[PDB]
């Protein structure tokens, strides 16, 4: 585990540039939902969420750097429109950058592409005929673009830690850390991460699995000092997100989405 | 391949460090890390100086995106705080914007050792407390420097920050936390005996020496310069400084991949009259003063029963008088000399 900054969330630049209004992402939306509408934008933002974590775990990173590319990712579109940069080129970028603020092991840059390569053939050739068509220089001049764009904002915080402590506390580790944690995984196929601080996500996706696994804790979350209508929004967008995942099949629908997103202009 | 329009858009948005930035011949550092400038605003009438570092090699290394990283999130006035990053898309090089520290500890203890051919009262004092006060706010976020020493102390000149020192150069990047992956007299015994990862104890250690080089002007456990951890003459040094440690002084020792080694090369009885205590009573320093007990406190042994930053920042050594003070200099001329610029092909 990587503990820097950990105490320090309230005074991070997560916190302090990172925690969007919801009014605000909205808006910068809108100039990409010309060409796509709400439902697809948000399934493309599933289907990269799952490209992301295809590369990681063939990259044997561990989830929390994962975590670290995907937000960088939704952080990236959140600001600037899909058609500025490809994302099929922003995914991997991502995960390389990530990749870096850690110290324990190093990704090569043939390792990368290959990884971009193997994965993009063997996992998700219903959305992409053409084999992964970039090579590292254009990985190392996102990346730029990448680390810029995020007013080089590293550092960023998860549920996962503040999740272990609270199943930990409740002395209940081996009933509900395994579903809850999933849960959390769950939730970056959302825009959670850019809208409430990692600490409650964390209790609205074991608050989720207790009441999966019929668990009463009522009392337990009685006996924090916490914003429960919050909690309660954070919830909800869980709910939703189970509901279009029965209904979303992207192995069916990922190819057309991905034609109607607008694609960047070439030099005159 | 990215949109036209948002490539050059961003491109006429873009802070080039040459275009903001006056520090043509102005290098006042060259190393491993890079070159460090001296800079002024071309533009802002700043009158300010800027340290622009720009940093070694191209792209962004694990090195340079672990430092953006954390520097990025660090606020502290002991620690040097980043004011701005460049990212120049030609040349692939990034440079790091800085306030300018024209001084520095080993700058300033140079300066004191030439003179053998400290003068306010506190400043030693003051050095160490904010020394530690900014070790102290890094540990307390899970952050080591892991390569103090007297040179990355800087201290800031004339100016609104007059003699208050900024910790400068952290060892960002370490491959697995490890001084295994890639002199030696600020380095702690473990690391000499093969320590497998870096601690807050072993920066501990390191302001230990610096403390007392402060004292002394002398580097404490000097040693002849130059991928095995293992290095014979330091530990001998330190030994003759230190003393040999008995079992009970360092119990853990055994567990030390290198213990073996130590055994078959040292002998205890070789350092029988050894001691910290003879050691700084030959340079002058009280072993009774509460400068010395705290000194002794930092350069433990046993990395265990090294105090920590904070049990330090509370020894009644600094409730003793003269009392730390924000300016090190504490209203005095600054007789140190500013930086030389470096004209060097
Ligand atoms: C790796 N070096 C650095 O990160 C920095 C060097 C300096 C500096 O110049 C110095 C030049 C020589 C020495 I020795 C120490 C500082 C003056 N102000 C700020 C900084 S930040």
């Amino acid at each position: 585990d990587d503990k820097a900054m950990a105490g320090n969330f309230w005074q991070s630049s997560h916190y302090l540039q990172w925690i969007l209004d919801k009014q605000d992402l909205l808006k910068e939306r809108q100039k990409d939902l010309k060409f796509l509408s709400e439902e697809e934008y948000w399934k493309l933002q599933i289907f990269f969420t799952n490209v992301i974590q295809a590369l990681g775990e063939h990259l044997k990173l561990r989830q929390q750097v994962i975590a670290t590319a995907t937000v960088y990712f939704k952080r990236f579109y959140a600001r600037y429109s899909l058609k500025s940069i490809d994302p099929v080129l922003m995914a991997p970028t991502c995960v390389f950058l990530a990749s870096k603020v850690e110290e324990f092991g190093v990704v090569s840059n043939t390792r990368l592409i290959a990884a971009a390569t193997s994965v993009l053939k063997t996992r998700f050739s219903y959305a992409f005929p053409k084999e992964f068509p970039y090579r590292m220089n254009h990985i190392l001049e996102c990346e730029f673009y990448l680390l810029e764009l995020m007013d080089c904002c590293l550092i960023v915080y998860h549920p996962y830690r503040p999740l272990l402590q609270y199943v930990q506390d409740m002395g209940q580790e081996d009933m509900l850390l395994p579903l809850a944690w999933r849960i959390v995984n769950d939730t970056y196929r959302t825009d959670l991460c850019l809208l409430y601080p990692p600490f409650m996500i964390a209790l609205a996706c074991l608050h989720v699995a207790c009441v999966v696994q019929q668990k009463d804790a009522r009392q337990w979350f009685a006996e924090l000092s916490v914003d429960m209508e919050k909690i309660l929004e954070i919830i909800r967008v869980i709910l939703k997100l189970y509901e279009q995942w029965k209904n979303f099949d992207e192995r069916k629908e990922m190819a057309t989405i991905l034609s109607k997103m607008p694609k960047p202009k070439p030099p005159p | 391949k990215m949109d036209y329009d948002f490539k050059v858009k961003l491109s006429s948005e873009r802070e080039r460090v040459e275009d903001l930035f006056e520090y043509e011949g102005c290098k006042v550092g060259r190393g491993t890390y890079g070159h460090v400038y001296k800079a002024k605003r071309k533009d802002g009438k700043d009158d300010k100086d800027y340290a622009l570092k720009q940093i070694e090699g191209t792209g962004i290394s694990m090195s340079a995106c672990r430092e953006i990283a954390l520097l990025r999130e660090l606020k502290h006035p002991n620690v040097i705080s980043l004011q701005k990053v460049f990212l120049s898309h030609a040349d692939r090089k990034v440079w790091l914007l800085f306030d300018y520290a024209e001084h520095d500890l080993w700058h300033i203890i140079k300066f004191h050792r030439a003179s053998k051919a400290q003068l306010p009262r506190g400043m030693v004092k003051s050095l160490l407390y904010q020394i530690l006060d900014g070790i102290h706010y890094l540990h307390a976020n899970w952050v080591l420097h892991r390569d103090l020493k007297p040179a990355n102390i800087l201290v800031m000149g004339e100016g609104p920050e007059r003699g208050r020192v900024k910790i400068a150069d952290m060892g960002f990047a370490r491959l697995f936390n490890s001084p295994l992956k890639p002199t030696f007299w600020y380095r702690a015994p473990e690391l000499l005996l093969g320590a497998r990862h870096y601690t807050k104890a072993i920066d501990i250690w390191a302001i230990g020496c610096i403390f007392a080089e402060l004292l002394t002007s002398e580097p404490i456990f000097h040693c002849r310069q130059e991928s095995n951890p293992y290095h014979h003459d330091q530990l001998d040094r330190i030994f003759n400084v230190m003393g040999f440690p008995a079992d009970k002084d360092w119990e853990d020792i055994k567990k030390m991949p290198e213990h073996s080694t130590l055994m078959k090369d040292f002998r205890r009885n070789t350092y029988t009259n050894c001691s910290l205590i003879k050691y700084m009573e030959k340079h002058k320093v009280k072993p009774d003063s509460k400068a010395f007990h705290l000194l002794q406190k930092l350069l433990t042994m046993d990395p265990i029963k090294r105090i920590t930053s904070e049990q330090a920042m509370q020894d009644p050594y600094f409730l003793e008088d003269p009392l730390p003070t924000s300016d090190v200099f504490a209203g005095c001329q600054i007789p140190y000399p500013k930086r030389e610029f470096l004209t060097e092909e």
